[PDB]
């Protein structure tokens, strides 16, 4: 069970004004 | 000669009209050729620099399109919601106050002037997700005749037959499953019901058969990947309740719905489908089949009895299926050299016949160098592998396609026109020692096959190369 | 006369009144006509070129839509929500200014001026139901009447005997777990223990909650689902029968959720009438926290294994209003319940039979030694649902082939061949409820299994 770091993926926001 | 223009609101028992122009909300005199009366709420009128509305026009046709979600008590006003959730109750223009008026439908709407004028529809979703794979057919598919017989069963049986099934009061099968080695013909199956289903829709006279891969329903923003699969989903229902059965193929199934414990949104889209799933039984012409490589990765919720009752299983052929095979791949209308001619006397079918069965036979012999893996067992002795145990129709195809190469090349240089024997002979040698360095041909279940049959779990494997 | 029209904001004792127009505030003076006392807050007024205010209209009907969030304590103001998740403080208007506005509550509302001026109603389906009523009584489950005596001596009976359970100074138990093996039905008996409470307390809610749908994991939103979930179930507990809150694959689920369970829980420990009743495929992956005594405090395990039961379950199954051969009711003359029983026994007894078709499993121990399992484990109703409707298919291809009606032996003969060889999978018969299983019933560990 060795510790695992992690990379993340951004979700796009919908933005007006 | 300069005038402006306004959005009508209202009228007024003092002759006097709502108009909305450049952002302001305003009350106007009409002038006396412009009567009153006449006016209707969401038309536009014409005004000028005294603020008269000296003419009457039409309706817009431009604007934001927004979903119509529900119509207020009065009958007036509706509330609709925006792009981005912008919810708001917009009065409804009088040619709207058939068709009548239903949820979901799209609706021209200004946010500035707040009125809601006309309707366009809009369903082309289905047509963007639609496939069309025609020229195969039920008889190219070679050595698999208990699986075709089972997806006959499964799709082609409860549309011909329902009388027969509500007699027994048997449920249709509502969910296929395929599964196997890559290259044993899980995909050309799917394709074969599509095309047999495009021929029957020709017949009833293509659309239904939506085909879509894991990948191609994500999205990158927050929302609008729910929003994908209810509107896949409510098409599909709108296609059943035209009558005509609708399959849904998700091809490569490990993508997407797979275990939800390994991980490092995927976590959503299973759930829903899993509603949608149970919330389409009552469709009986709704049929959802998938295929995939990996059944262990995909998560064993979905593969219980109900959703995906039906699995199937394609192994990699053996002798008989392999002989099957390269009687539909090798036909009598290639060219035949005449050397094989001579000694059948001309008979194309019963040289190619013998030939099919010569290669079989010496691409399934357990020669010294059909040797391809060295499996370790921590207690039992090792054990020697065979090409044979891992063939597949795609070998097969590509072993005909290179003996074609060959041919080609022979009728370029020595201008001998025809197909040898010798050509597959060393096709096949060939095609044995490309893959023999890449261990790619082993598969987990072929591990695991090999692990439950020995009784030892596998601890190496050595490429034997001479 | 082009007049413009504006928005007001307050009333003041020197005749003159702020107006929001052209998106400004300012102080304006009234025409004689209107008067200020009569006026009302956030009522559409309307002016002409001299900014006068010449007469008062309605209220606005279009506008942005907000949800409540809270009032502020002057009774005056409201802070809500827009659809960007921003907060803003609005004054209510005057009608809004029996009945009461509550949280959650949508609310026309102009941002320009800051004022709500009315509620909008909304229609809801999801939390609308309400309401399940489960039709499996107890006849559609065999083979079970021990089990069926314990769950009454559980549940059943403390329900009975409420006084003399709460004057022997021992807490009830609220909440039962329903564990065992996947293909068991395991969730039929909630079901019927549903009915058998409706049928003694003298209509009966039973609140049937999914674990994978109720993930909301995007930001906590599973939370606020549960706690509707359970104001929801106070609600129909003020409604003077019992409610039963069922959670079906609690294993989908469990620094978590876990938290916020056991606190809506220990909410709604006062209500004796509500129960919990959590039926869970994964017994390991249970997380502990809720299987500290207290709250799920009883844990019951279904048991598969049994001859006597899956021959009920299969006589349950096969009704008499199938067709059967004529060739069948030769031997019995037409006695059509004689030779379905007859059919069963036979069918029960060569799928519980120990021959070389039954090399089911082929389980080697550590030790070395090994063992043939039959067709006689591993069974459960949802396999026998598949060997029936395996049988129909087949019967159904007999009938559109020979011509003759009927089922026949050779029909579930085969059904039962092919069901088993599909069935003869890992995934399917995967870890749980099977290590375990045979541990205790042999007597030792098994580190390694083969399969045929
Ligand atoms: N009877 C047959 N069995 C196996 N393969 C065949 C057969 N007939 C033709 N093929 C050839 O096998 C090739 C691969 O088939 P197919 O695309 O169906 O596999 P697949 O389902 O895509 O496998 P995977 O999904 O693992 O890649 C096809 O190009 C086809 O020409
Ligand atoms: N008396 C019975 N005993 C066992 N199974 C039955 C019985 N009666 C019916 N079944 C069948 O068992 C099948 C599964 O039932 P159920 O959904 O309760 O199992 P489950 O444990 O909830 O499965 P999962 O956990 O995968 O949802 C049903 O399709 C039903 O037809
Ligand atoms: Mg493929
Ligand atoms: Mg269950």
């Amino acid at each position: 069970g060795s510790m695992a770091q992690e990379q993340t993926k951004r979700g796009g926001g919908g933005g007006d004004d | 000669p300069p005038s402006g223009y306004g959005v009508l609101l209202a009228t007024h028992d003092d002759d006097t009209v709502d108009v909305f122009t450049s952002g302001r909300k305003m009350r106007l005199t009409c002038s006396p050729n412009i009567d009153a009366a006449s006016l209707k709420k969401g038309q536009t009128v014409r005004l000028n620099e005294a603020l008269t509305v000296v003419e009457a026009g039409t309706f817009e046709a431009v604007g934001e399109i927004s979903t119509l979600r529900e119509i207020l008590a009065d009958g007036h006003r509706a509330l609709v919601v925006g792009h981005a959730d912008e919810e708001r109750v917009v009065w409804l223009a009088d040619p709207l106050i058939p068709r009548k008026l239903r949820p979901g439908d799209s609706l021209l709407v200004d946010t500035k002037a707040g009125y809601a004028f006309e309707r366009i529809p809009k369903a082309e979703v289905e047509d963007l997700v639609l496939e069309e794979v025609p020229d195969v057919s039920y008889a190219d598919i070679g050595g698999l005749s208990r699986q075709i017989e089972q997806i006959r069963d499964a799709v082609e049986l409860p549309f011909l037959h329902k009388e027969l099934y509500r007699e027994y009061s048997l449920r249709p099968p509502k969910g296929v499953l395929l599964y196997g080695p890559p290259g044993c013909g899980k995909t050309l199956i799917a394709k074969a019901v599509a095309n047999s289903l495009a021929k029957k829709m020709a017949e009833v006279r293509k659309s239904y058969f939506l085909n879509i891969k894991g990948p191609e329903l994500l999205n990158k923003f927050v929302g609008e990947t729910e929003r994908h699969i209810r509107l896949i989903f409510q098409r599909a229902r709108e296609k059943a309740s035209e009558g005509t059965p609708v399959i849904v193929f998700f091809d490569e199934m490990d993508s997407i719905f797979r275990t939800r414990g390994t991980g490092v949104v995927e976590t959503t889209v299973v759930p829903q489908l899993l509603s949608e799933i149970d919330g389409v039984e009552g469709l009986e012409n709704v049929i959802v089949i998938g295929a995939s490589n990996r059944e262990d990765m995909i998560d064993p919720a979905i593969l219980r009895p109900g959703r995906l009752d039906v699995k199937i299983k394609i192994e990699r052929p053996d002798a008989e299926a392999a002989q099957d095979i390269y009687s539909k791949y090798l036909t009598e209308f290639l060219p035949v050299h005449a050397d094989d001619l001579a000694e059948f006397d001309g008979d194309r079918s019963a040289c190619i016949k013998a030939m099919i069965e010569k290669v079989v036979d010496r691409m399934y012999a357990e020669i010294d160098d059909n040797r391809f893996l060295e499996v370790t067992y921590a207690n039992g002795d090792k054990e020697v592998m065979y090409f044979k145990d891992f063939n597949s129709g795609a070998m097969i195809q590509n072993v005909v396609d290179r003996a074609k190469k060959n041919a080609i090349k022979s009728v370029l240089e020595t201008g001998q026109p025809g197909l040898r024997i010798q050509h597959l002979l060393d096709s096949i040698v060939d095609e044995f020692a490309e893959n023999e360095d890449l261990p790619n041909t082993t598969n987990p279940d072929d591990w695991a096959r090999i692990s439950g049959k020995k009784g030892e779990r596998i601890v190496y494997i050595r490429t034997l190369v001479t």
